Order: C-alpha cells, then sequence, then structure tokens
RNA sequence: GCACCGAAGCUGCGGCAGCGACGCUUAUGCGUUGUUGGGUAGGGGAGCGUUCUGUAAGCCUGCGAAGGUGUGCUGUGAGGCA
RNA sequence: CGGCGAGCGAACGGGGAGCAGCCCAGAGCCUGAAUCAGUGUGUGUGUUAGUGGAAGCGUCUGGAAAGGCGCGCGAUACAGGGUGACAGCCCCGUACACAAAAAUGCACAUGCUGUGAGCUCGAUGAGUAGGGCGGGACACGUGGUAUCCUGUCUGAAUAUGGGGGGACCAUCCUCCAAGGCUAAAUACUCCUGACUGACCGAUAGUGAACCAGUACCGUGAGGGAAAGGCGAAAAGAACCCCGGCGAGGGGAGUGAAAAAGAACCUGAAACCGUGUACGUACAAGCAGUGGGAGCACGCUUAGGCGUGUGACUGCGUACCUUUUGUAUAAUGGGUCAGCGACUUAUAUUCUGUAGCAAGGUUAACCGAAUAGGGGAGCCGAAGGGAAACCGAGUCUUAACUGGGCGUU
C-alpha cells in the first residue's frame, strides 16, 4: 500500500528513577 | 556453489511435526514448540520402558497377595514357601493363574504351605 | 606474506645440531663485584633453552 | 575408466568444519571453550607473549656478531669433486658444477667421505683427514 | 616389450619400463584430478559488507528503541546486502612433480596395453579433408571412440573428426592424462610411439 | 530371629560396537570367549544429505522430471528406496 | 633498523621480460641534405552495412514431437538460439568462401608547411659542489652514519681538475654532477566487439531482471525501497440468470488443463473456518509418557488385531543460555517461511599419502601452452665456535683426569 512510515520514538518517556 | 537449503529444511521440520501428531495446541502445530514436545516424549518413554517392568511386577505382586490371603496366607510366607518348596522357580506374572485358575492357585498355596510346615 | 622472525629472539638464540637452541645466561651484565667467582664462572658458557620454553622460542623463530 | 579411479586410502582427511550441531562434536562453541580472549573473533595473543611477565627472549641477554666473511665461504664434501668434471677441483669449477655458489671465495674440503678417481685440488684448503684420503686415492694437493 | 603392429604385423618393440609397468592407481589419480583442476577459471562474485551499496550510517540508536543493536545496513545478518565470506576469483592450479606426471602416463599406457585399448599402427592418415572418409576408416577399423595420436599431424586428418564427437586426433606432444583414459581406444601411429617412448624417457 | 518389598546395581534371554586372546581361517571374516561402552570443556575416529564439475551425446523422464502431500518398507543415526 | 618493544626491512650478486640511443650549452663552410610533428594524396591493411552457406522421412504416445522405434542423408558445418516436449537435416546460424559507394584506425610511399642534416675547428652546465643551523628522504628512529633533498646563513676546484667506493685517512679502483629529449617490457577500463565460467537465479545476483536512483524521507548535503512467471496460442470468457444498467457470483463457451480467469505455473508453513468420529459440564498443575477400558471404524473367520479417539490410572516443573547451582519469580524467543556466523590468500610446522632418494625440486620466463624447456634458486648430505678458524670433531683453558654442543 503506500502505507509505510514508522518514526518510533525513544522509549516513550514519563517517570522512573528507581532509588538509588 | 550456492546451496538453496530449505527443501531439506522442511524435511527436517515435517519429520518432527509428524511425531507430534496428537499433542495439544502448539505442541502439534508449531515446530519450535513441537521439537521440544517430541524430545520429552522420547525422554519419558526411555524412562518408562524401565518403569513398565516395575509397575507390572508390583501389579502382579499385589494380586498374588490377595489370592494368597484368600487362601489364608500372606505373600511373604507364600513366596518363601515356593522358594523352599524344594527349589522350584516360577514367575510372579505367571502367577497369572491367580485370576484365571483359582484351584491351580490354591493348589500352589498348599505346595508352599507344606514346605513351611 | 612470509612470517617475520620475532627479531629480538633471533639475537638471543642459535639453533643447535639436533635442533636445540642454546643461549647466554642472564645475570652477568652488571652489578658483578658482589657475586661469587664460582657463580659468575658458571654463567659464562652458553646453555640450552629448557624443555618448557622451547614452545615459545620456536614460535619466535620460524626460520631458525 | 574415468570413474573407477580413487585416491590412496587416508590421503584425503575430511577436515574440521565445526559450528554445525550437537552431533558434529564441534557445535555451538566450536572447540574454543567458554569466553575469554582466546575465544572471540581475532582473539589470541602475540608470539613470545607470556602474560605481562618479562618474556624469555627479553630476560636473556643478546650475544650476537655476524661474521659476514663466513657468508662467502663454502664447505666441500669428498663426495663431490668426482663430479667436478675435469679432474681439477679449482677455486671455482666446483662453482660451475653448482656445488658452491658464485659469491663464494673460500672453501675447505672436509672428510665427508668417499673419493675414488684421482683428483688434484688447487687453491683450496683441506683438512688433515681429507688430504690423507685424497692422497691415498692418487690425488694431489697443491696450493 | 613387443607390440602387435596390427595392420602390417611387424612388432614395434617398446621400452618395458614405459609400457610394461604396474598400474599405480593413486599416483595416476593425483594427476588426473590435478588436470581436472586447472581446467578451472576463477571468475567469482559476492560482495562483502565492505562492498554492498549503502552509507555507513548506524540504522538506529544503540540503546533506547526496543530494538536489536544494529550497526551497518550491509550486515550479513540483515537482508539485502551481506555475504560473510564473499569469494574472490581464485586459482586452482596444482603442481604435479615432473617425475609424477611421467610416472602417471607410464601407469596409464602400461594399462592400456593390458586391456588392449591401445592399438598401434604403421602410419594412419585420411586421404582428404572429409569427415565421412574418416568415419568410414573407423568403421572399417571397428572403432567409434578413439584418440589417434598421429606422428606429425596433417591437415585432412584433423578437419575430419573435428565434427565426430567421440573421436579426437592429437599430435605426439598433445598427449594429456585424461584423454588417454577418456576414449575407449587409443590408436597412436608406430611413429608416435617412438616419440612418446622418449618424451617419457 | 526368620521372612518379604525394593534400583537403570547383580543374574538371566536376545542384540550392537572397541580391545583381547583361542579356535575355524589369513587382498580376512567367522565362531566362540574374557573384557569395555554415563559424560560438559575438549581431543580422536567414521559417516548422512544438500549445491556445483567430470564420468554423461550415458542413464531416468509427457506411458509424467523437479517441487508439494500422503502411504509402505528399510538403516544405529544423519537418511534411503518404493 | 628498532621505547633493539610493537614492528620496519635492503643491497651485492644471479635467472628472466624488453632492449636504443640522441640533442643544447656554437661559429665557419656547405645549406636546406638526415629527422620529427602538422598535414594533402596514394596504397595496402583492419574498421563502420552486408552475401552465399550442406543434408529427414516413416510411424508410436500426445493438446502439440524435436521424444521412442525404423531406415536414410550432410559434416572443414554436432558453436548456439528458436520452434506446441529433448531437432546436425523446420527456422536463425555455425564451418567455409566472399563483399565497401563512402568515412575512418594503422602502416608504409610521396606532395605542401614548419623543422634542421653535413664536414672543420671549438665548447663541456657556480650562488652550484661542499660546509653551519633546522627538517625531510634513503629498510636505516643521529646513531660511529656514509648517501640524497633543501627552509636558513655560507661557498669552491675546473682535467695537473672533480664525484663515489657507508664515520674518517692513505693507496688503489671507478665514474664525470650542477641543461634536456627519448620507444619497448609496466599500469588502468567510463566505453566498443567477440568469447568463457565446478559464479548468482528474484530475501540470491547490481540498490535496480519491473519506466530505480524511481516512489518515499530530509531545509539540505544526503538516504533510499518494495515489485518477475495465465497459455503452446488470447483462443483474455459471445450469450443467459441473481444483483443497485453495481461489487461479486452461477451457467455457457475457449483450451490439454478454468481445480491455468487475469487477486492467473508450482501453491509449503504460521493463521481462520465448514463437515464427520471419539472425548469433555465433581474436576486442579510443562499437558506428555507407561498402563488402559469404552466408542467409531476396518480386519480376520473369531481369537484381548490395524486406525482414530482416550474415561480412569503410575510417573512427570518446557527449551536455550549463563552458572557452584536454575521449574525458577534469572537471559532470549508471539508464530511460520526464507536468509543468518570458523572463510580466503600467502608463509611456516606437524600428521597422513604419493613421487623419487643422498639426493629432492624448480621460480619467473620460453612455450609445439596442464606437455617440453628453464636448476637462477631452495631444502638436505657436518658439526662446533660470538668470530678468525678448525673439522668428525670442535669449543672451553696454559692444559684437560675433563666438560658443553656434535659424530649413530
Ligand atoms: N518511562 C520511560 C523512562 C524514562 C524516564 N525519563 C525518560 C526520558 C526520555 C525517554 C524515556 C524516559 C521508559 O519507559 O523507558
Ligand atoms: N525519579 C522520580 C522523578 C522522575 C520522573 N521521571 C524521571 C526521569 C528522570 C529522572 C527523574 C524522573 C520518579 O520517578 O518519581
Ligand atoms: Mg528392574
Ligand atoms: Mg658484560
Ligand atoms: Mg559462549
Ligand atoms: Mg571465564
Ligand atoms: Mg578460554
Ligand atoms: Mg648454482
Ligand atoms: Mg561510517
Ligand atoms: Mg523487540
Ligand atoms: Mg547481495
Ligand atoms: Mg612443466
Ligand atoms: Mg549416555
Ligand atoms: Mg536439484
Ligand atoms: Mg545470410
Ligand atoms: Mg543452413
Ligand atoms: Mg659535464
Ligand atoms: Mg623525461
Ligand atoms: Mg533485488
Ligand atoms: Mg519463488
Ligand atoms: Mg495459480
Ligand atoms: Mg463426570
Ligand atoms: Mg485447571
Ligand atoms: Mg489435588
Ligand atoms: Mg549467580
Ligand atoms: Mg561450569
Ligand atoms: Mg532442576
Ligand atoms: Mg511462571
Ligand atoms: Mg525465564
Amino acid at each position: 500500500h503506500i502505507c509505510v512510515t514508522s518514526k518510533w520514538f525513544n522509549i516513550d518517556n514519563k517517570i522512573v528513577d528507581h532509588r538509588p | 556453489a550456492r546451496v538453496k537449503r530449505g527443501v531439506i529444511a522442511r524435511a527436517r521440520h515435517k519429520k518432527i511435526l509428524k511425531q507430534a501428531k496428537g499433542y495439544y495446541g502448539a505442541r502439534s502445530r508449531v515446530y519450535r514448540v513441537a521439537f521440544q514436545a517430541v524430545i520429552k516424549a522420547g525422554q519419558y518413554a526411555y524412562r518408562d520402558r524401565r518403569q513398565r517392568k516395575r509397575q507390572f511386577r508390583q501389579l502382579w505382586i499385589a494380586r498374588i497377595n490377595a489370592a494368597a490371603r484368600q487362601n489364608g496366607i500372606s505373600y511373604s510366607k507364600f513366596i518363601n514357601g515356593l522358594k523352599k518348596a524344594s527349589v522350584e522357580i516360577d514367575r510372579k506374572i505367571l502367577a497369572d493363574i491367580a485370576v484365571f485358575d483359582k484351584v491351580a492357585f490354591t493348589a500352589l498355596v498348599e505346595k508352599a504351605k507344606a514346605a513351611l510346615a | 606474506p612470509k612470517i617475520k622472525t620475532v627479531r629480538g629472539a633471533a639475537k638471543r638464540f642459535k639453533k643447535t645440531g639436533k635442533g636445540g637452541f642454546k643461549h647466554k645466561h642472564a645475570n652477568l651484565r652488571h652489578i658483578l663485584t658482589k657475586k661469587a667467582t664460582k657463580r659468575k664462572r658458571h654463567l659464562r658458557p652458553k646453555a640450552m633453552v629448557s624443555k618448557g620454553d622451547l614452545g615459545l622460542v620456536i614460535a619466535c623463530l620460524p626460520y631458525a | 575408466r574415468l570413474n573407477t579411479l580413487s585416491p590412496a586410502e587416508g590421503s584425503k582427511k575430511a577436515g574440521k568444519r565445526l559450528g554445525r550441531g550437537i552431533g558434529s562434536g564441534l557445535g555451538k562453541t566450536g572447540g574454543r571453550g567458554h569466553k575469554g580472549q582466546k575465544s572471540r573473533s581475532g582473539g589470541g595473543v602475540r608470539r613470545g607473549f607470556e602474560g605481562g611477565q618479562m618474556p624469555l627472549y627479553r630476560r636473556l641477554p643478546k650475544f650476537g656478531f655476524t661474521s659476514r666473511k663466513a657468508a662467502i665461504t663454502a664447505e666441500i664434501r669428498l663426495s663431490d669433486l668426482a663430479k667436478v668434471e675435469g679432474g681439477v677441483v679449482d677455486l671455482n669449477t666446483l662453482k660451475a658444477a653448482n656445488i658452491i655458489g658464485i659469491q663464494i671465495e673460500f672453501a675447505k674440503v672436509i672428510l665427508a667421505g668417499e673419493v675414488t678417481t684421482p683428483v688434484t685440488v688447487r687453491g683450496l684448503r683441506v683438512t688433515k683427514g681429507a688430504r690423507a684420503a685424497i692422497e691415498a686415492a692418487g690425488g694431489k694437493i697443491e696450493e | 616389450m613387443e607390440l602387435v603392429l596390427k595392420d602390417a604385423q611387424s612388432a614395434l618393440t617398446v621400452s618395458e619400463t614405459t609400457f610394461g609397468r604396474d598400474f599405480n592407481e593413486a599416483l595416476v589419480h593425483q594427476v588426473v584430478v590435478a588436470y581436472a583442476a586447472g581446467a578451472r577459471q576463477g571468475t567469482r562474485a559476492q560482495k562483502t559488507r565492505a562492498e554492498v551499496t549503502g552509507s555507513g550510517k548506524k540504522p538506529w540508536r544503540q540503546k533506547g528503541t526496543g530494538r536489536a543493536r544494529s550497526g551497518s545496513i550491509k550486515s550479513p545478518i540483515w537482508r539485502s546486502g551481506g555475504v560473510t565470506f564473499a569469494a574472490r576469483p581464485q586459482d586452482h592450479s596444482q603442481k604435479v612433480n615432473k617425475k609424477m606426471y611421467r610416472g602417471a602416463l607410464k601407469s596409464i599406457l602400461s594399462e592400456l596395453v593390458r586391456q588392449d585399448r591401445l592399438i598401434v599402427v604403421e602410419k594412419f592418415s585420411v586421404e582428404a579433408p572429409k569427415t565421412k572418409l574418416l568415419a568410414q576408416k573407423l568403421k572399417d577399423m571397428a572403432l567409434e571412440d578413439v584418440l589417434i595420436i598421429t606422428g606429425e599431424l596433417d591437415e585432412n586428418l584433423f578437419l575430419a573428426a573435428r565434427n565426430l564427437h567421440k573421436v579426437d586426433v592429437r599430435d605426439a606432444t598433445g598427449i594429456d592424462p585424461v584423454s588417454l583414459i577418456a576414449f575407449d581406444k587409443v590408436v597412436m601411429t608406430a611413429d608416435a610411439v617412438k616419440q612418446v617412448e622418449e618424451m617419457l624417457a
């Protein structure tokens, strides 16, 4: 199809720092 | 010389799926899953060829025992009899006769009792 | 390409007759005055590389 | 008959392939073992290296000195000379019989056994045992 | 070693060492194989990752995307473009010692007699450059598959047989190992025999 | 104190393979017979099949090749034959 | 040569390919005389269209013969492609023999232009050689460092002269710098022609077998796809029926085949349904395995037999990896299919095997081209010593009763 464009981000984003 | 591959491949694969026939879901559909199912079936078998001889012996010994008790004597004494019954040797399966020929059995019990007297 | 001899080793071993290697002893190049004459004396004549190091030396001198 | 020839038995060893399955004997790891520098593409350590320890070919002292004169001296066996072609074994001549090599400028004769045909050797040096063998075979040794 | 001269029964007399010697299978097998190699040309394709067509840009971030590592779009693991150990044009020529080559021919001749597949003749030549002629000579001689090593080689004998498929004609020097074995019968003029006699010493 | 249950240990019956010896018999293979055969890293040995060259202007093939899908048989297996 | 590390790495001499030698630094006479290029013509020879080019029929199977079988025929032609399946004789070719009106590459031969030849007598490359300082080149890292180049400052001799012979000096030997030209053996392939492959066959092979550097992405540089096959022949489905003058479908007809109908050769696997047999709504877990009734189906003549299902039942925590150890609640995998990892070259050593043997073998190159020639050379037959040197010994020491390495 024409149908062919994927610009998948970076992870997605929000949160996490999980105690250091 | 480039090698096509892949005709021999599905040969290997189908060789396995065929062995998986009957298994549930992926175990019979999906090679990656089937190749495992096929192996472990093999593993159990190899094991259970040895188990079979165990399971039946205790099957035999179980019913040898009731019949012995039925003729008023425990399995313990009863094998000891036949042992001591002037040598004499006779399979625990062949004590099959306990189910199909009960006089022959009782008859065997007596012969055993006598040696124990 | 031809192997290159590990040039440093070339300057410290010489293939002998039966295929051995012979070398100069260490410990005889300076700070001598405090060493027994007996010791220094025994360190003059060359000596064969031991069985354990043969492996090394040969790999260093393919064209020995 | 062009499909009835076959090579001598044990002249064509198959040769490790490795990396092809459990049965092969050299699957998975391919006889390289588990981890470390020696596995891994382009692994290994250079010759002479023996961990960071000072290597044998460095603990031991140099003792060279290359003669350079030696490089142009040949040695001659008694077994030669018969093959010199002309009964005169000369400064070169041997050279022409391809038993010395052009660049050579010196030569001893060495008791390396077996001389028969009488021969006169000229301009060479010759050991005590070689002289004796030459002479005892009707040979002559003029300088 | 005498050889029945076929037509004008005469006997030729040949060297026992070059015509009566034991068949050394291995030794011939090395030379025939060797000859079959070196028939080869190199001429070969395949682009290592160094020579597939694309930029050297990293397809996507080391870490972060949920993706496998990925480094070069020309990677053999990836699809289009790869070939881990791409071949190059190469030379399959083997050596074969002088004395081993000769050693093989002798084992081969000295086996062709032993199966009388070698029939030696005083003179062999066709009267005109016409295939049909040669076809007939062979017919009369009871032959289809033949090597026919002529003494000095002539125009007409060559142009005939150029088109007969199972038959070739070579001069004395043109003798190669596969051919001796290739054809069902090797003819050879008694004149050629003497040439070969010496060539092999 | 005498039974008996209980393991892939021991024994029994059949079979394979390596190394032995002894007898039949030696471009060996039989018959015994004693013995050995868990196995990762790894070393050694022997093989199956795939692509391509010769052998091959041969051989198979429209009275049905390759491939696909079943089925029977066969080998210790990779497999093979139909 | 070298933090004498890692590494770098000659020359002398030898075997081969190809070979070729000339001008200026100048004036006199004789003068345009050799020669070179540029150019016109001629000729020959290649090129850019072309021409001729042998010989097969019968029958069987088939939709179709080139196939099988039979009997002929050409072959200096059995290279190859095509044709309804595999064709020497159907077609196009092939071998072979021929052809150029014109334009051209290449050789010669000359015409025109430009150019100098020849003899006599001369001349013989100075801000250079060398040196100092700084670097750079030489295999050579300043090292005892010759030699070459020069940014910088200097600066000769001139044939009775000068350079080099690896610091340096003598002797000897050998060459003539500070001006140039010069063909071949050598390198390369955007492109033209012909031929070849133990090279790939549509995820392979060019990124591209296809209207691909396209569609697409990017402000731009720039990145960069997917996607081949109906049939022998379109004979590509007239006409009829349902339907919205639809989509899609069923007939009809073409064809060997329509299950080859264009979403078209083969048509696997994941994945999703319809149909039938058997099991399943009191039962707990890697889902199988050993046992095992019933049912459906075939058997056999029964005979606890084949196939399918599998109540009930003994045992039973997947795979990989990584680990002292993993059901592990530690890694990796949603599934299938295709692809995806110990190669190649050159050295060196060991084993096997082959040849020959105190010898073995050639490299380039020649080539009647896997032959034959070529033994330059390499390995071995002698070792010991840093070395001179000695030699079945030698080194150690004044010397070994010795000792080290060697002699089998
Ligand atoms: N939530 C993010 C983690 C994260 C935190 N900060 C971010 C910034 C950018 C991208 C991702 C993150 C994840 O799923 O991984
Ligand atoms: N670590 C904090 C804040 C936070 C959210 N996203 C982050 C990304 C990066 C660093 C910190 C954060 C939390 O998770 O509550
Ligand atoms: Mg048991
Ligand atoms: Mg000192
Ligand atoms: Mg690993
Ligand atoms: Mg480790
Ligand atoms: Mg390791
Ligand atoms: Mg020589
Ligand atoms: Mg890059
Ligand atoms: Mg993922
Ligand atoms: Mg590719
Ligand atoms: Mg040769
Ligand atoms: Mg085991
Ligand atoms: Mg195939
Ligand atoms: Mg024509
Ligand atoms: Mg024709
Ligand atoms: Mg001069
Ligand atoms: Mg020049
Ligand atoms: Mg492609
Ligand atoms: Mg395909
Ligand atoms: Mg189709
Ligand atoms: Mg119930
Ligand atoms: Mg449950
Ligand atoms: Mg429970
Ligand atoms: Mg741990
Ligand atoms: Mg471990
Ligand atoms: Mg466990
Ligand atoms: Mg879980
Ligand atoms: Mg896990």
